[PDB]
């Protein structure tokens, strides 16, 4: 009757119910083994296991944790039983094909799923934002996408991709903040950093300009104070850590900036269509929740585009969830019911029917 | 909220094809994923330039790790190096962004498994199964002939995958790889019906034995 919606991502799970505004279930998606739980409570027992990663910058590497990711998502997160829900999965743009048969075997064979469905989580941001033609930047924990779309369909030509992303964001303020005598280094550590960056990070509108008025401002610095007690300081480091995101360099990486990725994705796709693309930028994604990287893409594509060219960013305030939105609203239309793949066309296609169904 | 789900309501049962959209032009193959005739033509050849480049990677670099084309590469970085050859970007696969040599054989077994259509054809692989169960002395003649009757791109890249997993097998005393186990990875994926496995590992294995006779 009612449909389930789950969004696994590489860092983290948002699961619930089609027809819901929000996931009712936010959790970290790891699986702990030891020296088998999942989730929250193999953080807490990180000594006792040894914790990985089941996706990987978007792409599942880990089938055997990632089938114990479902079963937790079911029936600890959720508590409902798989045979009794479709159930609509999300997936990264090109995934390679075994993926997708693999993710589609374990759903039917394992869970014993009625119905299921898997799409492009760019696609279901742009559905979440009212549009059905534009170009995403899609930035989470893992990886980061520039997918420009025409009628639900992600042009595979013109897909940017970029290892960038929010863990390697807060993998760089570990480092830039030793030279305030800061030393994380652990991975209890590292959650320290990436909350700090989640608080009081931000993208500067100019950032040379803005490092000329870091030390005559008043109100750059802030305060932290560590689970210990124990308080920190954070000065220009707020904006130099999301700055990696337009200057890659700064990690190392010979990469592009994701202005440049989006207006090298644009520039790829016919020119027909480039219009309705530079008006139409929907960003979603933690990483994209930093304040002022709305304007700052406003004005790093504008200075790349034709200066006749209209381009308007829209960067919704419940982007940290718009893929999942997006395939709740999806899996609850009517006009949908005759999408899903069935148990019974599973049980004679087989996993290889997601090519012809999904797209 | 209530606008979104009505216009997505109509979208959904008004959205044009996928055929429709790629006789706009919208939509372009790439390296990964696209008809093997129409790569080799866009880029002038016979062999895809990717799986010539993977080729000779790992004739230099992997010709001695054990279990080569059995030990599996990370897929996430497969999957950069997809992107990377993709959009025909400046690579070396020697470069430490691709961590080991299974990345390679990695990404060149998966271009084989990504094709539209499998190496040996969809419309030869009757003809291929039956001429695998023919009683062995006509069989090396049957299978060679089928050979020559399939397009060039298929002629081309089969004889240069056929050749480089010859000299694996040759060197199996270093990397502890055989007939029967380089068949098993390259049998489900070169041979598909459109629609068995043990017929499928059987042809991969009889071309990798008498290499010299069926490609003359
Ligand atoms: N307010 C914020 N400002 C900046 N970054 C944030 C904020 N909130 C969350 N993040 C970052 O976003 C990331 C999580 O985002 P999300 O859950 O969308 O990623 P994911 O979908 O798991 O990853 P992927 O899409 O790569 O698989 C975390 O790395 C976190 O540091
Ligand atoms: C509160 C929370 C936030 C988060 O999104 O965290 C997710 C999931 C997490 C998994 C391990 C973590 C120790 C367990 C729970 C953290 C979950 O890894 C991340 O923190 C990674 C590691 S550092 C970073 O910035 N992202 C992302
Ligand atoms: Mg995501």
């Amino acid at each position: 009757t009612t449909a389930l919606v789950c969004d696994n991502g590489s860092g983290l799970v948002k699961a619930g119910f089609a027809g819901d505004d929000a996931p009712r279930a936010v959790f970290p998606s790891i699986v702990g083994r030891p020296r088998s739980y999942v989730g929250d409570e193999a953080q807490s027992k990180r000594g006792i296991l040894t914790l990985k990663y089941p996706i990987e910058h978007g792409i599942i590497t880990n089938w055997d944790d990632m089938e114990k990711i479902w079963h937790h998502t079911f029936y600890n997160e959720l508590r409902v039983a798989p045979e009794e829900h479709p159930t609509l999965l999300t997936e990264a743009p090109l995934n390679p094909k075994a993926n997708r048969e693999k993710m589609t075997q374990i759903m039917f064979e394992t869970f014993n799923v009625p119905a299921m469905y898997v799409a492009i989580q760019a696609v279901l941001s742009l559905y979440a934002s009212g549009r059905t033609t534009g170009i995403v930047l899609d930035s989470g924990d893992g990886v980061t996408h520039n997918v420009p779309i025409y009628e639900g369909y992600a042009l595979p030509h013109a897909i940017m991709r970029l290892d960038l992303a929010g863990r390697d964001l807060t993998d760089y303020l570990m480092k830039i903040l030793t030279e305030r005598g800061y030393s994380f280094v652990t991975t209890a550590e590292r959650e320290i950093v990436r909350d700090i960056k989640e608080k009081l990070c931000y993208v500067a509108l100019d950032f040379e300009n803005e490092m000329a008025t870091a030390a005559s401002s008043s109100s750059l610095e802030k305060s932290y104070e560590l689970p210990d007690g124990q308080v920190i300081t954070i000065g220009n480091e707020r904006f130099r850590c999301p700055e990696t995101l337009f200057q890659p360099s700064f990690i190392g990486m010979e990469s592009a900036g994701i202005h440049e990725t989006t207006y090298n994705s644009i520039m790829k796709c016919d020119i027909d269509i480039r219009k309705d693309l530079y008006a139409n930028n929907v960003m979603s994604g933690g990483t994209t929740m930093y304040p002022g990287i709305a304007d700052r893409m406003q004005k790093e594509i504008t200075a790349l585009a034709p200066s006749t060219m209209k381009i308007k960013i829209i960067a919704p305030p419940e982007r940290k969830y718009s893929v999942w939105i997006g395939g709740s609203i999806l899996a609850s239309l009517s006009t949908f019911q005759q999408m899903w793949i069935t148990k019974q066309e599973y049980d004679e296609a087989g996993p290889s029917i997601v090519h012809r169904k999904c797209f | 909220q209530k606008k979104t789900k009505k216009n997505l309501k109509k979208f959904l049962t008004r959205r044009p094809t996928l055929q429709a959209v790629r006789e706009k032009g919208y939509i372009k193959d790439q390296v990964f994923g696209s008809n093997l005739a129409n790569l080799c033509q866009r880029e002038n050849g016979t062999v895809p330039k990717f799986v010539k480049l993977c080729i000779e990677h790992v004739e230099e670099h992997g010709l001695d790790v054990d279990g080569i084309y059995r030990v599996s590469g990370n897929l996430a970085v497969i999957q950069k190096l997809r992107f990377a050859v993709n959009h025909d970007e400046k690579l070396d696969l020697n470069d430490s962004k691709w961590e080991d040599i299974h990345v390679i054989t990695g990404a060149l077994k998966m271009f084989f498994r990504e094709l539209p259509e499998p190496l040996f054809t969809f419309n030869h692989f009757n003809d291929f199964v039956n001429a695998i169960k023919q009683e062995p002395r006509q069989r090396v003649t049957a299978v060679k002939d089928l050979i020559r009757q399939l397009p060039k791109p298929n002629q081309d890249t089969m004889q240069i995958l056929f050749r480089h997993l010859k000299r694996v097998i040759e060197n199996g005393e270093k990397n502890r790889m055989t007939y029967q186990s380089i068949a098993i990875v390259f049998g489900p994926t070169l041979l598909k019906p459109e629609r068995h496995t043990v017929y499928q590992n059987q042809i991969v294995e009889l071309i990798l034995l008498e290499l010299s006779t069926v490609f003359g």
